[PDB]
């Protein structure tokens, strides 16, 4: 298409509206109610341009650019005098009732309304009457509510209801008393409610966790990082002030997590700011806890390790690829152990084998939204991989999108699309042990034990392709549901099969692989998605190693007299009594970690490792994409006594001191080169981000905005002499504003989005090639493996049906977005959001045991009696008991295990 | 409370030795000869203090020697440029004991607004300073106030009377800070004149 | 059409003359808000274009400015040639009352330009500074050494990849530079500085710095002497380099104003004026008449302050030590008025983008009237007591004389240029800030620029500034002290305190900065010591992409060896006292 804006000719996409076409060309049109992810509604009337009928036209007509297609041969004017007057008048109308609140508003300096008020040139007030006011609501611990600042742009309700699928937010009232909020006070129930603080262009919805320790956007130190709270790998911009992690913003990645995070990634960062974190290396001598610097710790650890006969290392899926590799090189490949359990490791390696040997393409998170039918087997996606659940909701609304596209309705005309596709949606079939948060949009939900869900998957695969192994003993009603699923999957151009390791069943993953293979054999464009547990679960699976049980066996038998535990509390993957016994028997325990874990009581040495905010590294997400995260701030800038280094730096220096009795710390790219030289499967992590010599026309990449303040006063109470600016030898970023953050700079790692005149998250428009698309010079991150040329064989081992045995209770895993991830529990804001931990019981089993709802029952696992209250789970199958995985005292390894002597206390 | 140079020590102060030390300190604090050294705009305000409207000669501090040998006070009145820093250090080294240093202005205090590639961030990075004057520039009476502060500091320091007899260490008084001294009268301020008048 | 409008200046006769001489395709005309024709010339045609402009019927006789720009980070380069770096040449024709800016584009690897020193001799120091701060080599230059940074300096500070901030202080580097200071007298080679015949067996060498007990600053001159005669002299400058242009790239448009104060630190609001006028050209702001009169009043008060200091220090340098006390009393009267209006003495930082910081306080006219009654009898007393002294005349008359051609070829402006009979004052030739509404004369000399002639011209300029101040006192317009433009930074304070849109504008203007659309602007004013100019390049951000400050003291200090060669050293001291320079103006 060809458009003419203000006498200049441009080539645009004809499927776009005029607003996104002009914003992609670098033109500045003010807008409020339009969002790239939500479509156009034409509410705020801010995006007015003057459209002419032909080239020789003087009158024209004011039109909404967001509602007008950018068709070929269009003629418009942005800087027309009447259009400018109308846009200024719209801003003026919005300013009539706006409160005098910018100094005490958390959106100040990050406010889209401020930017568009300045952009239209409106600074003179002639309105002299009263301003309407509103009472606020309590929206929970994460979102602060202030309805005075609302401009009634309807973006919150559109995102929360139409996009996110939430139900407890709405618009109430009438003409100018429109109220946006909940029908009553209470916590916002959506797992993606935190994106309201970026969706809302004003300060109505704000980050309450940030508002506690508030600072302005210009005062932040930002870095591009990866969220560490599950395996999805959403790109984030952590921002720090005065030595503490202040905020997590969404960092745009057009391939992964484009505009949206989940609430666990946005508000679960509080463990970084915990006061009990180790800040110096501490050596235990008797009952004394002496504090060492880095060189003394390295020398003492090297001497004690050189005296030992066999030192083993226990990695973790929390740690980055470089730290796990450095531990593996320090202890040797034969002595390196992945810190996860044997069953967890088996499921993880099966998921990796399916992903990189099954011959079926695995989609990125943005690509999930383009699929035609979704079968979720075993994985409670909303509680373990939440952003995949949001993308699945978009893929489900794809049917209404296609139905509207059949009627020549443009993709940005979202109201017409939703009107045409009223309640029709793409098929979604979810299986779990109980109800899920995807059940409202699911075409069918199967509540069954993991063996029965695996059997349903195997039966679906057999019905799609008769070469697959058959399932014997299917009830005719379940057979009819299976035929419904098969007819929906076979008629789909792009089916998607989603499973993962969180179900605790190998057979569920095998069944999902069989369904994907059966759909691939029919010529479908099938995709498969495995949801792993932790941020670097896939990297630890690719690296490999022994299980935690083998390491504990080596410690208990005495063949190993030294253990180095890297960023692992060890209680989530093995029983606590066994771990404590094996660590108490070992004459040397060295724990390299950034969180105060329970195994440090038995540790002879504790190395104060850095968290993700104070470290650089690489993590591999659930789709196999290698992504680099960069250090946000120097921990030693304020507290000069803090010795908190990267885990790979600690382990590389320890290896150097063990070998040559000399301390060499490392450089990060040196460790990257060592990884890609020793482990060829991880060779793609070299291209995840450029090395430390990368420059933009000779200069580094700035971590903080140009107007960063207080540089001669932020540390002036400690000493009036300004300290040396922290050097970054590891990465291309600088710990200062003396760098480049231009939107046109040839790079993929963007620490934060700012452009002149665009201070809000709408500056990401300036950082994209086209608005709502990818980043201008490619999205960061590189897939480690391609789709295999040939696939796997059918998994023959179909499990038998679940049989409730007397005296044994099968543990059904219940995951919680606030409480199952290890480090996010440590965040103090999650305790008010984390549910009180009960145990789920069938009504039949609870009536058999004589227990009601709320009474306390006690059960023993591994010879340890613990007591919990009871809820009655109607959807849970009898013979099973439901437990909240990852909570305090309940390890995720308990999923799929059995329970004894469960009785009322 | 004193600081020793040759340590946080106490007062070493016969009653005739104390009287002789008081006489020497009186003569030194009442005859302070600054070194005529121009760095930047702060020097313009310093020599403004030397003129008739302010008359710093009343304190006996006007002689303004062009030679560092004859000067007792160095006023760093201006920015410490990196090319001028060895010059400043050499001129300070050519001064003879006893010698005192006044940093005048934000540049000499800390680098001021010039946190820049060619400016040393404060003269106390390389030479010791006795009195600091904030301002950009400090007004001439601020320089005279710093001169009186230096006189108070000189008036109760301890230096050897002769180089052949007695303790040769230099004891400098650990003064109470002017901020904590004036905090009582400064916080009690309630109303000021409105800025719409003269 | 407003005065800040973007123009190509294709109606300028120099564009037609260049088109007729070199061809339509030989250059590219750039539309700017500088007010001058900006012409991009090929590098191989630069000397031909300069010669052609030098031999015009009303020729371009003065190289006003010459510097560089790092174009690598410049995003809005529409209508511009491909350039990693660029070198600009600002040339002034006084007979046409016109000026032209030639621009040469340079690739990153090929950073060399032919020298301009054969056409204009002030290109020597200008090209030395361009080499020092940008790394651009000038072929054929007689001595292309560093002029701001020391000789053992790594990198070029005005490049965009050079970090602006102060590095970590090291006592080892200070001790090393002290060792070079002590060994400079032993390892002095008289060829690196551009001299020849380094000891005819009688040419001694003298050093006059870098500890100068005077208000003009501290800088070294190394003198080659035949007895008492100055055979040759080169000045060593850069001892007062503050990186002010680099800070112009590191501060917002509003927060840079106090740095503009400290360029010529005896000037104050006079230094603020060209910066805020150029920013207002970038912003498209036309200030009201009351703003023009207020800024003119403060500029003339500070001009009288600077002239009083200059005359008193010259009289002190001759040997009469008394009038400086009374002159500083008059400076205190001026400072009473300036303290009342702006709250500060020497660096008021009171001008704003779109106006001034506050309204005039009630009762200012009484202080202005008291100073206007105080000044003339004191000025006449200074004249009769020192300026008519025949010993002072014998020290000053005929010392360091030059004519109109020498002043033109060295870029001399101010009283030194006008003492040669060339009537060129910016307040009349290129009027700004409503100077056309005032009745004042421009004093000119007979044709010779002596020390005494320059001093008497500055006395007459002081009297004319008193006349302007009298007109300012009698005719004060009633109106706003800030423009009603949306880019007026900051907005009026009461509307900020009670109106939300004004509060939003203030919030974003003082924090992120006002957003100037991408353009180039230029403002030239008659400062207290000559012609001062700000050339500002905006890339569309809240910070200046390039802040180029042309100061007259640089040109006068470069003119020194051409005017003092063959004189005595006491004559050199008198010449330095009569130049009216400060070293912050030279180095900046
Ligand atoms: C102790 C005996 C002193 C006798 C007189 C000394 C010389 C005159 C006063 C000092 C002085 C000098 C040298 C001087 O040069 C000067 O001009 C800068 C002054 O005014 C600020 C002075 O006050
Ligand atoms: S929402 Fe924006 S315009 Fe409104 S008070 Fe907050 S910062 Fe100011
Ligand atoms: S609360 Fe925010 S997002 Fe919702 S309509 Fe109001 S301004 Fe828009
Ligand atoms: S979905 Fe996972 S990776 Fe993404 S924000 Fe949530 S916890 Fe972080
Ligand atoms: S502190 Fe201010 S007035 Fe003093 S030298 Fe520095 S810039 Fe000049
Ligand atoms: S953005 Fe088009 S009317 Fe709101
Ligand atoms: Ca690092």
């Amino acid at each position: 298409a060809t458009i003419h804006v203000d006498g200049k000719e441009y080539e645009v996409n004809g499927a776009d509206n005029l607003l996104e076409a002009c914003l992609s060309l670098g033109l500045d049109i003010p807008y409020f109610c339009w969002h790239p992810a939500l479509g156009s509604v034409g509410a705020c009337r801010q995006c007015a341009v003057k459209q002419y009928q032909n080239a020789e036209d003087t009158r024209g007509r004011l039109v909404m650019s967001c509602m007008t297609p950018a068709s070929d041969g269009t003629f418009i004017s942005i800087d027309d005098e009447e259009a400018k007057q109308f846009r200024e008048s719209v801003v003026e109308w919005l300013m009539t009732n706006h409160p005098h609140d910018c100094p005490v508003c958390e959106e100040g300096g990050n406010c889209h309304l401020q930017d568009m008020t300045v952009m239209t040139g409106h600074s003179f007030r002639r309105y002299r009457f009263t301003k309407r006011t509103h009472r606020n609501q309590d929206l929970g611990p994460f979102i602060s509510h202030e309805m005075n600042r609302c401009i009634a742009c309807y973006r919150c309700v559109r995102y929360y209801k139409d996009y996110a699928g939430g139900t407890d937010l709405g618009v109430y009232g009438a003409h100018d008393n429109v109220y946006f909020g909940r029908p009553e006070d209470g916590t916002l129930e959506s797992e993606f409610s935190g994106n309201l603080v970026e969706i809302c262009p004003t300060g109505v919805f704000t980050d309450k966790t940030h508002s506690e320790r508030y600072n302005r956007k210009w005062d932040m130190q930002f870095a591009p990082s990866i969220c560490q709270q599950c395996s999805i790998g959403c790109n984030i911009s952590p921002g720090e002030r005065y030595g503490e992690l202040r905020r997590i913003e969404n960092r745009y990645n057009g391939t992964v997590n484009h505009y949206f995070l989940c609430d666990r990634g946005r508000f679960g960062y509080g463990y970084v700011n915990l006061k009990d974190r180790p800040r110096q290396p501490v050596q235990r001598r008797g009952d004394d806890f002496i504090t060492l610097n880095a060189e003394q710790a390295m020398q003492g650890a090297a001497d004690i390790l050189r005296q030992s006969k066999k030192v083993i290392g226990i990695g973790s899926p929390r740690a980055s690829v470089e730290s796990n590799f450095a531990l593996r090189e320090l202890v040797g490949e034969e002595n390196f152990y992945t810190g996860i359990a044997h069953g967890e490791q088996e499921r993880l390696q099966l998921a990796l084998k399916v992903l990189r040997e099954g011959g079926i393409y695995t989609p990125a998170l943005r690509e999930i939204e383009s699929y035609d039918a979704v079968l979720v087997l075993g994985e409670d996606v909303t509680q373990t991989g939440a952003r995949v659940a949001l993308a699945v909701r978009q893929a489900v609304k794809g049917k209404a999108r296609e139905m509207a596209a059949a009627q020549k309705v443009a993709d940005w005309q979202i109201a017409a699309i939703l009107n045409i596709g009223q309640r029709a949606k793409h098929p979604l079939f979810v299986t779990n042990v109980d109800d899920t948060r995807l059940d409202d949009i699911a075409a069918w939900t199967y509540r069954a034990p993991v063996e029965d869900q695996a059997r349903l998957g195997f039966a679906i695969a057999h019905a799609l392709d008769n070469s697959a192994p058959a399932v014997d003993g299917i009830e005719p009603e379940l057979q009819s549901k299976i035929d419904v699923i098969v007819q929906a999957l076979a008629g789909a151009k792009k089916p998607l099969i989603i499973s993962g390791t969180n179900a605790g069943s190998l057979e569920v993953i095998q069944a999902a692989a069989n369904v994907a293979k059966a759909l691939k054999g029919r010529g479908a464009d099938v995709g498969i998605t495995m949801i792993a547990r932790s941020v670097n679960s896939m990297g630890l699976g690719i690296m490999g190693g022994g299980s935690l049980e083998e390491a504990l066996t080596e410690l208990e038998t005495g063949r190993a007299d030294a253990v180095v535990v890297l960023e692992n509390d060890l209680h989530r993957h093995a029983s606590a009594t066994r771990v404590n016994a094996a660590l108490a028997k070992a004459p040397l325990v060295m724990v390299v970690d950034h969180q105060r874990t329970a195994i440090m009581e038995n540790a002879h040495l504790v190395l104060s490792a850095a968290s993700f905010a104070e470290s650089d590294g690489t993590v591999i997400n659930n789709e196999g994409r290698a992504q680099r995260f960069f250090q946000v701030y120097d921990p030693a800038y304020y507290d000069s006594k803090t010795v908190m280094l990267e885990s790979w730096r600690w382990l590389h220096s320890l290896h150097s001191t063990l070998l040559s009795r000399e301390v060499d710390w490392t450089q990060l790219d040196h460790v990257i080169d060592a990884v890609v030289a020793k482990i060829p499967e991880l060779a793609g992590i070299k291209d995840a981000a450029p090395d430390a010599t990368f420059r933009i026309r000779g200069q580094k990449l700035a971590r903080e905005p140009h107007r960063y303040s207080g540089r001669t006063a932020m540390r002036a109470n400690i000493s009036v002499h300004e300290p040396r600016q922290p050097q970054d030898i590891d990465t291309m970023f600088t710990f200062s504003m003396e760098g480049n953050n231009q939107p046109t700079a040839h790079r993929s790692q963007v620490p934060f989005a700012w452009a002149p005149g665009w201070n809000s998250p709408q500056a990401w428009n300036k950082f994209q090639d086209e608005v709502g698309g990818k980043l201008r010079f490619g999205d960061p991150g590189v897939r480690l493996f391609e789709t295999s040329e040939n696939g796997l064989d059918y998994f023959t081992s179909v499990p038998a049906r679940f049989q409730p045995q007397d005296g044994k209770w099968r543990i059904a895993p219940y995951y919680h977005l606030f409480g199952s991830d290890e480090l996010s529990q440590r965040a103090p804001v999650f305790q008010s959001r984390m549910p009180q931990p009960y145990i789920k019981l069938n009504p039949a089993d609870a009536a058999k045991l004589g227990v009601n709802a709320g009474t306390r029952v006690s059960f023993s696992y591994d010879g340890n009696t613990v007591t919990l209250p009871v809820e009655i789970a109607e959807g849970l199958t009898a013979g099973q008991v439901g437990l909240p995985m990852g909570m305090s005292g309940i390890a995720p390894v308990l999923a799929g295990a059995h329970l004894e002597d469960l009785k009322e206390a | 409370d004193y600081t020793l140079t040759r340590e946080i020590v106490t007062d070493p102060l016969n009653v005739f030795m104390g009287k002789l030390n008081d006489m020497v300190n009186w003569g030194r604090k009442n005859s302070i000869w600054p070194y005529n050294f121009g760095l930047s705009c702060c020097y313009v305000e310093m020599v403004t203090s030397f003129t008739a409207v302010h008359d710093v000669a009343r304190f006996g501090a006007e002689v303004l020697r062009a030679s560092p040998r004859q000067a007792d006070l160095m006023v760093v009145a201006g920015t410490c440029f990196t090319k001028m820093a060895p010059v400043i250090q050499r001129l300070y080294d050519q001064m003879l004991e006893p010698k005192w240093v006044i940093s005048m202005g934000a540049c000499a205090n800390s680098g001021g607004m010039y946190d820049i590639y060619s400016v040393v961030q404060g003269v106390d990075k390389f030479i010791p300073v006795d009195v600091y004057i904030p301002g950009c520039p400090p007004r001439p009476e601020a320089y005279m106030q710093a001169l009186m502060l230096l006189q108070e500091s000189i008036g109760k320091e301890r230096r050897p009377l002769s180089w052949v007899v007695g303790d040769q260490g230099v004891y400098r008084a650990n003064m109470q800070s002017e901020r904590e001294r004036k905090r009582g009268e400064r916080i009690a301020v309630t109303n000021l004149r409105t800025p719409d008048e003269i | 059409e407003p005065a800040w409008q973007t123009r190509d200046h294709l109606d300028d006769p120099v564009i037609g003359e260049l088109r007729n001489r070199f061809g339509p395709d030989a250059f590219t005309v750039q539309a700017t808000r500088t007010g001058v024709p900006v012409v991009w010339i090929k590098r191989e045609q630069l000397l031909e274009v300069g010669d052609f402009l030098k031999k015009l019927p009303k020729p371009y006789v003065m190289l006003f400015d010459l510097h560089g720009m790092d174009e690598r980070l410049r995003t809005h380069r529409e209508g511009l040639p491909a350039a990693d770096f660029s070198v600009f040449y600002h040339l002034i024709s006084i007979d046409r009352n016109r000026d032209i800016m030639l621009k040469v584009a340079l690739a990153e690897n090929d950073l060399h330009v032919p020298t301009f020193t054969k056409l204009f001799p002030n290109a020597n120091w200008y090209e030395r500074e361009t080499w020092d701060l940008f790394g651009i080599t000038f072929d054929g230059h007689p001595n292309l050494r560093r002029i701001m940074m020391p000789q053992t300096w790594k990198g070029h500070p005005l490049r965009k990849d050079y970090p602006a901030r102060a590095t970590e202080f090291s006592p080892f580097e200070l001790t090393k530079a002290k060792q070079d200071l002590e060994m400079e007298a032993l390892t002095f080679k008289p060829e690196e500085w551009g001299m020849k015949r380094g000891t005819n067996e009688d040419f001694m060498f003298l050093n006059l710095g870098p500890n100068h007990p005077s208000a003009h600053g501290a800088f070294r001159i190394v003198l080659q002497l035949d007895g008492e005669e100055i055979v040759d002299c080169v000045p060593d400058i850069g001892y007062h380099h503050r990186g002010a242009e680099k800070m112009g790239e590191r501060q917002s448009w509003h927060s840079y104003i106090p740095y503009t104060d400290r360029i010529e630190y005896l000037g104050g609001c006079v230094n603020e004026m060209p910066y805020v006028l150029a920013v207002e050209k970038l912003a498209g702001i036309t200030v009201p008449d009351r703003v023009n009169v207020i800024r003119v009043m403060l500029s003339e008060l500070f001009r009288i302050n600077s002239h009083l200091l200059y005359i008193s220090t010259f009289i002190q340098d001759v040997g009469a030590m008394t009038p400086v006390f009374f002159a500083f009393t008059d400076r205190q009267k001026i400072y009473d008025l300036v303290e009342a209006i702006t709250g500060f003495r020497m660096h008021p930082a009171w001008f704003r983008i779109g106006g001034v910081a506050h309204d005039l306080p009630r009762g200012w006219d009484r202080l202005l009237r008291e100073f206007l009654d105080w000044m003339p009898k004191r000025l006449a007393s200074y004249e009769k007591a020192a300026l008519q002294n025949t010993i002072l005349k014998g020290r000053s008359q005929g010392v360091a004389a030059y004519g109109a051609k020498e002043a033109l070829e060295w870029g001399t402006t101010g009283a030194g240029l006008r003492a040669t009979g060339i009537d060129f004052d910016v307040r009349k030739a290129r009027p700004y800030s409503g100077y056309e509404n005032f009745d004042f004369e421009i004093p000119v000399g007979g044709g010779v620029s002596d020390c005494y002639t320059r001093v008497m011209l500055k006395v007459e300029e002081l009297r004319q500034s008193l006349r302007i101040l009298e007109q300012c006192l009698n005719n004060m317009p009633e109106g706003p002290f800030k423009a009603d433009h949306p880019l007026t930074t900051p907005p009026p304070k009461e509307r900020t305190l009670q109106h939300i849109e004004t509060l939003i504008t203030h919030f974003l203007q003082v924090s992120w900065g006002p957003v100037m659309p991408a353009n180039e602007s230029f403002q030239m004013i008659e400062a207290t010591k000559g012609i001062n100019s700000y050339y500002l390049t905006s890339d569309g951000s809240t910070m200046s992409y390039r802040t180029r400050i042309r100061t007259p003291s640089y040109a006068h200090l470069q003119q020194i060896p051409a005017a003092i060669r063959g004189s005595l050293v006491s004559d050199l001291i008198v010449y330095l006292g009569s130049i009216d320079f400060v070293m912050s103006d030279v180095d900046r």
